[PDB]
């Protein structure tokens, strides 16, 4: 009830962030939505004196008809201060990834019961366009903790953890994590006991809220089924000059990765000037080599950590029939997660929703391991992805990328 | 009298750290310092400026222009360094409305609202900051000392402040009253509507009564602007649009200067002209920035000129946005990397065009030239119409197909369909996916002395073929290109080639049909040749048979 002191960082202005064009039906979905947020006291109309700025568009949450309001803080979340005052941080919960059913809860609306500091509410400008630029944009700025800031958790961390008193110890075994608007809940019970506690856990929010329109929703997740990529070898009874070739190219770049694989009995077997497609028997000396580096490729990679103070990088490679790799690291050839995907949903004809949800799907593994999200290299051209991942988006937060734009060869490795 | 609402004030503060401006006032004649006497005399009488006492310690300059061609003169604030240190706002009239936009109107009329911007008061704690003085005559009393009660003109935050306090007077009515559109520009006020001339009249007298709630008074003379309207560059129509006349001047030579503003008269004429051209006429200017050097126009050029005149003999006009039709959009290539489209509703009507021109870069394709025209396309549609328009492009839907499921980007075009008008979009080659059975098996590689730039390009294949080429002035990567080449040249219509270059796969795994280097373009003319090439890559100096022996043979 009473506002917490906030300032941006030293030697820092606000956001000035430009308004990305949007569709007839997000603005007038927006319009609806700021209408009735105005009404209810969250938000209020500003002046020309405010200059700052950040972009705004509306999204439909996974399973659902009804338009959200998503505001893209990132600019503004670099901007602020990092908040220890009360705690250094929120130490990320390694069990979380350890339990078998994690249901993810949209909390974000319980942010608006509290008020915004008044001097820091003019950073939170944003501007619904209107068609043509006919009529001028709507300037509106938060009275409340805004959904997508990094300061409404840690700000209403302190409310949290009263609300969630009676549900914790009652269940000590359950995992509760909070990421910005979203609500990770782990257990290691079956799923038809798991839907139950979760609207158990619904229970605590709507009695203190006393309505959100997205409480209701549950994005089930299964930590203990995710799939990890050790580096395998072919296993053939004939092997021609490609073959091996391939084998050759493949156990060369592992060499960076692990670092006793040989591959010189193997290229002894190319010695000539042989037709790509002619069958060479393997001697022994190659197969030897060959089971030796299929025993180094059995064992983790040596010297893998994670560190806290360094970005996690995500990249991605389309392999074709909807079909995409990952690997997510922090130095190179020292992969922290990798994974693949082709189970993309609805989007056999559309290369670039299935990109947007494979970066949702990575984003969302990043915060379970490491409790942050990874800056993203992206296999598109910028263009490309910057007028379309808004129509697929269906997240309430947005992570950093940037743009690939040559092909790498590590593409027939990880296949 | 009757109360009228007061107009809430706009708190305005100067930069964080700054004061405001303490300007030397410049010596003026003794005729120009009478002259500033008497207007600001009659500002002061109209409540515009008030007289101040000494302790304010800011001054702004003050400046009497003689109006051409008359005995009366005019003042001018100079608040340049005001607007230094005033602080940053929001700025509305940031993107302007494209005509092709807008909705036709059976009448548009015109208001002027110049008194009712004097009436719009600054903020009380920031008026000392636009204090003034007017000099003494011989300079033997202190000066005449003013500050503003109003936004000044030409201060920093005079147009946005005006413009959210009519904005915020003009919301109650615009909402309900959404049978007519409004719209500000400068002094002056715009509605439209469809209704009926008597309907469409009283609207404009409830808008003037409206606006005397605030005491802001209309000239019962109605405006003399009339339809069409000279604005922004275009010529607004009830029911169409155009740009305003583009001439092409007649001259015997050329200056950058004539170029620079040749392209950009081009570049306007090209929202509504359609197939406006402008690359080879851009080449002239490419890196030098002299403004009155003369540049020799090539014959590209003068060809690309004498289509533009043609395009330009007689007026073209676009239609105007209608929200009960789907948008369509049809492109069309026009070769050097140029491309051509229109927007429209129904056929023969444009609502405007347009054109797209190709990154400078190393290596592209029609298909990715292509694509990046649609996304242009759609981001333009999304501002000015709020969707993204069907589009129609010539490129059959097989070519797409094979082109986005095979390239190694993601990618993606909206809804589209087919249009049968050459030249159409293609595919020049695509590579294998596996060893060809039967094809010869081309082992190329290259190498460069870093000093002397001499080196080496060749092959060796399964039946014994050879051979190796000395080159002058190359690189190592330069080498394995033209190795690759030479294999192509020598070999049957199917071949497999086998290189160690990283470069040149990164480059022809990214699919060009043509080149900034004229190497990687016969290349691809040897590869649309082939039936079927396979390329593969092997890692180098690690004993790999055939690379290992022709690579031996090019570092010689
Ligand atoms: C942007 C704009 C510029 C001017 C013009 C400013 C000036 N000078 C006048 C108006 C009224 C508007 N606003 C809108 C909004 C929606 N449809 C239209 N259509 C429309 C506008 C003018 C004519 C005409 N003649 C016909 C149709 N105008
Ligand atoms: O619909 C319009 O024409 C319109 C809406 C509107 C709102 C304002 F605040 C000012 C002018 C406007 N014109
Ligand atoms: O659609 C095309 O233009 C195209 C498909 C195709 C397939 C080939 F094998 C070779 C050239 C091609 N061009
Ligand atoms: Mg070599």
């Amino acid at each position: 009830i009473e506002t917490v002191p906030v300032k941006l960082k030293p030697g820092m202005d606000g956001p000035k962030v430009k308004q990305w064009p949007l569709t007839e039906e997000k603005i007038k979905a927006l319009v609806e939505i700021c209408t009735e947020m105005e009404k209810e006291g969250k938000i209020s109309k500003i002046g020309p004196e405010n200059p700052y700025n950040t972009p705004v568009f509306a999204i439909k949450k996974k399973d659902s008809t009804k338009w959200r309001k998503l505001v893209d803080f990132r600019e503004l979340n670099k901007r602020t201060q990092d908040f220890w005052e009360v705690q250094l941080g929120i130490p990320h919960p390694a069990g979380l990834k350890k339990k078998k059913s994690v249901t993810v809860l949209d909390v974000g609306d319980a942010y608006f019961s509290v008020p915004l500091d008044e001097d820091f509410r003019k950073y939170t400008a944003f501007t619904i366009p209107s068609i043509n630029n006919e009529t001028p944009g709507i300037r509106y700025q938060y009275n409340v903790l805004p959904q997508g800031w990094k300061g409404s958790p840690a700000i209403f961390q302190s409310s949290m953890t009263k609300i969630l008193e009676p549900f914790k110890k009652q269940n000590p075994d359950i995992v509760i994590y909070q990421y910005m608007d979203d609500l990770y809940v782990g257990s290691d019970l079956e799923i038809g006991q798991h839907r139950t506690k979760i609207e158990e856990l619904r229970q605590h929010l709507l009695r203190w809220g006393l309505e959100p329109p997205f409480l209701w929703m549950g994005y089930e997740l299964h930590p203990d089924k995710w799939t990890v990529q050790p580096i395998v070898l072919p296993e053939k009874d004939s092997w021609t000059v490609n073959d091996i070739q391939k084998l050759v190219g493949k156990l060369n770049w592992a060499s960076q990765i692990y670092p006793g694989i040989k591959v010189r009995q193997l290229s002894k077997l190319l010695r000539g000037t042989k037709a790509l497609t002619e069958v060479i028997p393997l001697t022994e000396e190659a197969e030897l080599e060959l089971a030796e580096n299929r025993e180094i490729l059995k064992e983790p990679v040596h010297g893998v950590y994670y560190d806290p103070s360094k970005d996690l990088i995500a990249e991605i490679q389309k392999q074709g029939q909807g079909q995409w790799t990952y690997q997510i690291y922090q130095e190179p050839f020292k992969n922290l997660k990798t994974g693949k995907y082709a189970r993309m949903r609805g989007a056999h004809t559309n290369d670039v929703k299935q990109l947007t949800e494979a970066v949702q799907k990575i984003t969302t593994e990043s915060i379970v391991i490491w409790g942050k999200t990874p800056k993203f290299k992206l296999p598109i051209q910028k263009e490309t992805w910057e007028t379309w991942w808004t129509e697929y988006w269906q997240a309430t937060w947005i992570p950093e990328w940037e743009f690939v734009n040559t092909p790498p060869l590590v593409k027939l490795w990880y296949q | 009298m009757v109360p009228i609402s007061p107009i809430e004030t706009v708190p305005v503060k100067l930069k964080p750290g700054m004061d405001g401006p303490k300007v030397k006032q410049w010596p003026l004649t003794e005729e120009k310092i009478k002259a500033l006497v008497e207007i600001c005399t009659e500002m002061e009488k109209e409540g515009k400026i008030s007289k101040i006492g000494p302790e304010n310690p800011y001054n702004t300059p003050v400046f009497a222009i003689k109006k051409k061609d008359s005995t009366k003169w005019r003042k001018l604030v100079d608040f340049r360094e005001l607007n230094k240190r005033t602080q940053d706002f929001w700025e509305v009239q940031l993107g302007i409305p494209h005509p092709a936009g807008l909705k036709k109107k059976k009448s548009v009329t015109v208001l002027d609202v110049g008194d009712a911007y004097f009436s719009v008061p600054l903020d009380e704690d920031f008026r000392k900051y636009t204090a003034f003085t007017i000099p003494s005559i011989n300079n033997e009393t202190p000066g005449i000392r003013y500050q503003y009660n109003v936004l000044p003109q030409g201060w920093k935050g005079s147009p946005a402040i005006f413009q959210s306090s009519m904005t915020k007077i003009l919301e109650p009515f615009a909402a309900q009253n959404p049978d007519i559109v409004i719209y500000q520009y400068m002094d002056d006020l715009y509605v439209g509507s469809d209704l009926e001339i008597g309907q469409h009249r009283t609207k404009i007298e409830e808008l003037r009564q409206h606006l005397l709630r605030w005491g802001l008074t209309t000239p019962d003379k109605k405006h003399q602007k009339e339809p069409p309207f000279l604005w922004m560059g275009y010529e607004l129509h009830p029911d169409k649009w155009t740009v305003q006349p583009i001439v092409l001047p007649e001259k015997d030579s050329w200056t950058v200067n004539d170029i620079q503003k040749l392209v950009g008269k081009l570049n306007w004429a090209s929202q509504i002209y359609p197939g406006i051209k402008v690359r080879q006429l851009s080449k002239l200017l490419r890196g030098t920035k002299a403004l009155t050097e003369v540049i020799p126009l090539t014959e590209e050029a003068e060809l690309e000129l004498a289509e533009n005149r043609e395009i330009l003999k007689e007026p073209v006009h676009g239609v105007y946005y209608d929200p009960s039709k789907d948008l369509i959009a049809e492109i069309q290539k026009q070769g050097q990397g140029q491309w051509t489209y229109q927007i429209y509703q129904e056929p023969f009507k444009n609502l405007k065009t347009g054109k797209y021109a190709r990154m400078r870069g190393a290596h592209t394709n029609d298909v990715k030239q292509l694509t990046e025209a649609v996304q242009k396309i759609t981001t333009e549609s999304i501002v000015i119409w709020g969707k993204t328009p069907k589009f129609k492009l010539p490129i059959q839907k097989e070519t797409w197909e094979t082109w986005w499921t095979e390239y190694w980007q993601a990618t993606w075009i909206p809804e589209w369909e087919f249009v049968n008008t050459p030249p159409l979009v293609k595919l020049w080659y695509q590579l294998e996916k596996e060893p060809i059975v039967g094809a010869e098996t081309f082992y190329v590689d290259g190498a460069a002395n870093r000093e002397t730039k001499l080196g080496k390009a060749g092959y060796v294949t399964n039946k014994g073929r050879q051979k190796v080429v000395p080159l002058t002035n190359t690189t190592n990567q330069k080498t394995e290109l033209q190795a690759i080449y030479l294999a192509l040249q020598d070999s049957g219509l199917e071949v497999n080639i086998v290189t160690d270059s990283q470069y040149a796969l990164g480059i022809i795994q990214a699919q060009p049909d043509k080149s900034e280097s004229e190497l990687v373009n016969q290349i691809i003319e040897q590869l649309i040749k082939k039936e079927k090439v396979y390329l593969a890559w092997v890692p180098a100096h690690k004993g790999i048979g055939g690379n290992e022996q022709v690579d031996k043979l090019v570092s010689a």
